């Protein structure tokens, strides 16, 4: 039903949602800019992608249509936005 | 340890538990049992007894533990500190980061190359298309022969598959890809320690479009010795189901009886069968031999036809083929026997185009290319050469030339990973007409004369490879027979023997012995019975071809050994695997083992290991990808172990590796204290 | 010496480098006297079939002997030489063996056993030939600290034209210039 | 005067 699950995040909720995914065996997606490429979050997922080398750190969180072609080209059923990057953008769920 | 965790419902508490198992990562424990306790139905019921364990069988059929990075780190640690076989113990040259072309996934499924029509139109419907051709079909040997020749076979399968869709689309109208057999079995499970058969399997799913060529050998398929039928059929059905498609059938002394066997399983699996006649002699020179003749290869051809093949093929082993002999050779047998014909050659004259342009005006059907980078000498002439020197004559070779070009550049740099095994050939060799030495031949035995201390009298070992030739009748030089000729010769520069006097001093070299047994073969001249004689003293010459006084193997027994041995789950390749190479297979088991799959590590890492403070990205494959920093290695302790201070995937970790470099009766200074 | 440039086939590689103009060059250089007209192809761009028309074109319309020279750096240096050996020629440039191939002059141990069989016949002693190669290999490696990068047939001269040694002298000074990794806009400026 | 002081096989 949700093979495979994204989280447009970073950090302990990433991290805590891929647990939670894993729990329920569902493939996590995880995403990290070129500052983050360092972190925690991004090797706690089954796969990992950077956005974009051209966007800088806070876009690489924030642009709707670059992360959707990462969740696309990786087939994903369903993203997780965590808290505040785009967990209240009407037009990203959209 | 112990893990505890808690939910609102025990299949929750249950979920967590399981994840923090794998999660815990100690890297030889309860982990997998007590996950399949989690996973085990019978607990989460909530209702078991003290006979909980005992009771349940597959609770201990646990699944082996993911050690992966942990062997990956071994690896990169031995070889850092110990380096590599056969490579000069240097520092992780800097090579060209070499940008590799890419096609869409998407798009390959959409070409429907020369598979397509096997998948429509039988073998024998593929054959009677080559025919109907005008342009000129061309093989690609990059990945299979051409590096055989030039590096010793040791082109590993990462290095194939990272430019697989791009050869998938640049020989979209080629007629098939050289991938497999011939070296590449006994030189993958051995040296690179990889698997042939994943390099086959994840191939065949990256190029779908065109059919997958292979080199089979008559009596023994890809193996070493002698084996009986049964065995030549399990492999190449297993070959066959794999995706291999294209079976090229040759025999060491050109003997269509021992061709027989291997061919009824190509007909019964249903895949295109190549009947081959290896090239030997000059059918220009009437004084050469009077045993190889225009009539002998129309002949085969005819021989080659009536035994069914799909198509016929001509192997130039040892580039002996000159171009006027090429075109008349092809033309004479194009028109008696009514097959399209496969040409091969191998351009060590730096004639091998003149062959082939000249083949191609006889009208050849299929020829033997590779991409330029990684052409001539002992390999298969340019195929990017080739294209443009047709430019003004009538024929045209069907391929894709600004995706050769890309192809070749690609190979160039790709290449220099493999300079250590590099062969000592630097130009064409033209007197290789005379003593007929195939490929790396003349330099191979020229490395084995300076052992017996020879290096410098080569003169008269050339010439002993011709008198020997000759001294067997004139049989054909491909090995194993170049084999014997090869020993044959030595020995008698050795301790000084000519023609007639290895004869008369007979009764006073084991693989002479063993080609005189018939071991082989059956020579196209039969053997001296004097000859014969004195070189086996008297045993069994055998009266038929090998195979047939060779018990069938009971594959089940095999399957058994190897479970009880192994983990478990033996697949049908691993057995056909162990039959033809037993040692090679369990070597390569036990080092797949150690260090898990090291067909993903990139070409240098795997041969250098990693230097001091740079970062490695390994492809566990598809969005798993594993990134490795050597920080330092330390000196060796009171031991000969060395800490090598790691970084993987953000978590630091250190490997400890095995550095290779009264009472007493001690002395300080010039002075024997005793303890 | 007239030296060849572009190609003689394509009907829209060049508008002045075509058959016409090197027949008028060559008559031009007989009306001046000199005794041996030779054609100096410094890139290895006179392809197989472009030989036979060009030398079998001169071989008429001028009177003197004709003297071929190229290099083997498309890989079809030698069947450039037979063509023109088939259409009339005079005398090649060949090198022994061990010191031929790429961009060196073609081989001249392998041409003469190439010309088994068709009409004419290299004059020259291979067993002589031989031995020359065998002493040639070896003295060459005290040479290795010179080898050109080059190892193996590079089509892509039929393009960009660079002569002896200029797609390896060329990338070399590129990447001292911030731009050997873009050689592909190199080999297209130089042709541009 | 006297001085008293690749991988495969
Ligand atoms: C030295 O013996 C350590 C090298 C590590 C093993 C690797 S795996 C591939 C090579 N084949 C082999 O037998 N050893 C090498
Ligand atoms: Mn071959
Ligand atoms: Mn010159």
């Amino acid at each position: 039903q949700i093979k495979k699950l994204l989280v447009a995040n970073r950090g302990e909720i990433a991290i805590r949602i891929f647990a939670a995914a894993a729990e329920l065996d569902i493939s996590t997606v995880a995403i990290y800019s070129n500052e983050d490429k360092s972190s925690l979050h991004r090797y706690k997922a089954d796969e990992s992608y950077l956005v974009g080398s051209d966007l800088g750190p806070a876009e690489s969180y924030l642009n709707i249509e670059r992360i959707i072609d990462v969740a696309k080209q990786a087939n994903v059923d369903a993203i997780h936005p965590g808290y505040g990057f785009l967990s209240e953008n009407e037009q990203f769920a959209r | 340890v112990k893990l505890s965790t808690h939910a609102i419902s025990f299949k929750q508490a249950e979920e967590k538990m399981v994840r923090s198992l794998r999660e815990m990562r100690i890297r030889k424990t309860n982990i997998p049992f007590l996950i399949n306790v989690m996973k085990n139905k019978k607990f989460t019921s909530g209702d078991y007894t003290t006979k909980f364990i005992e009771e349940t069988p597959e609770l201990f059929d646990i699944q082996p533990s993911l050690d992966r990075g942990t062997k990956t780190l071994e690896y990169i640690g031995n070889v850092t500190i110990n380096g590599f076989p056969n490579v000069e113990k240097r520092p992780k040259p800097d090579y060209e980061l070499a940008s590799i072309p890419t096609v869409s996934s998407s798009k390959i499924a959409s070409f429907s190359g020369t598979k397509q029509l096997l998948d429509e139109v039988g073998p024998k419907g593929v054959a009677e298309w080559v025919k109907k051709q005008d342009d000129v079909l061309l093989t690609d040997t990059t990945f299979r022969d051409a590096h055989q020749s030039l590096l010793a076979t040791r082109v590993r399968t990462k290095d194939m598959i990272n430019i697989a869709s791009k050869t998938a689309d640049v020989f979209k109208d080629g007629f098939s890809l050289e991938m497999w057999g011939g070296a590449t079995f006994d030189v993958a499970y051995n040296f690179l320690k990889e698997n042939p058969w994943e390099r086959l399997e994840r191939l065949r799913k990256a190029i779908p479009n065109v059919l997958f060529q292979m080199l089979l050998r008559a009596s023994n398929a890809v193996g070493y010795k002698n084996y009986p039928d049964n065995v030549i059929h399990k492999f190449v059905q297993e070959s066959a189901k794999a995706g291999i498609d294209v079976f090229r059938i040759f025999d060491s002394l050109n003997w269509v009886d021992q061709m027989k066997v291997a061919n009824e399983a190509v007909q019964e699996a249903g895949k295109i069968s190549e009947g081959t006649i290896c090239y030997t002699g000059d059918i220009l020179n009437p004084e050469r031999s009077n045993i190889y003749t225009l009539e002998y290869y129309v002949k085969l051809a005819k021989e080659l036809e009536r035994e069914g093949f799909h198509i016929l093929a001509i192997k130039d082993m040892a580039g002996l083929l000159k171009p006027k002999a090429a075109y008349e050779l092809i033309g004479e047998l194009k028109s008696a026997v009514d097959l399209p014909i496969h040409l091969h050659t191998h351009d060590t004259s730096g004639n091998g185009l003149l062959t082939y342009k000249q083949a191609i005006d006889a009208g050849v059907d299929i020829i033997d290319t590779a991409v330029a980078s990684m052409s001539g000498l002992t390999s298969q002439p340019s195929a990017n050469s080739l294209y443009y020197a047709l430019n003004g004559f009538p024929r045209h070779l069907r391929t894709d030339i600004e995706g050769m070009e890309s192809l070749s550049h690609y190979w160039s740099t790709v290449r220099t990973y493999y300079s250590d095994f590099e062969s000592d050939i630097k130009s064409p060799n033209t007197e290789i007409y005379q003593h007929e030495m195939p490929g790396g031949q003349y330099s191979n035995l020229s490395q084995q004369a300076k052992s017996l201390g020879l290096g410098e009298r080569f003169d008269e070992v050339k010439d002993m490879y011709r008198r020997v030739n000759f001294l067997f009748g004139d049989i054909v030089k491909v090995t194993p027979s170049s084999k014997v000729v090869g020993d044959m010769a030595l020995y008698m520069v050795q301790n000084d023997l000519d023609e007639q006097s290895v004869i008369t001093d007979g009764y006073k070299p084991e693989s002479v012995v063993s080609f005189f047994k018939g071991e082989i073969g059956q020579p196209v001249n039969g053997f001296n019975k004097d000859l014969q004689a004195v070189i086996l003293k008297g045993q069994e010459a055998l009266t038929a071809r090998p195979g047939e006084y060779l018990e069938p193997v009971d594959f089940e027994k095999v399957r058994e050994l190897l479970e009880e041995e192994q983990q478990g789950p033996v697949t049908e390749q691993d057995i056909i695997s162990y039959v033809l190479y037993p040692k090679v297979y369990e070597q390569y088991i036990q080092t797949r083992n150690q260090y898990g799959n090291l067909s993903l590590l990139d070409t240098p890492t795997f041969f250098f290991g990693m230097r001091n403070g740079e970062t490695v990205e390994i492809e566990i494959d598809k969005g798993k990808r594993l990134i490795i920093k050597l920080e330092t290695i330390s000196e060796p302790d009171e031991n000969g172990n060395r800490t090598i201070y790691y970084a993987m995937n953000g978590q630091a970790r250190r490997i400890y590796i095995k550095d290779e470099n009264p009472l007493l009766i001690t002395e300080a200074m010039k002075m024997e204290t005793t303890i």
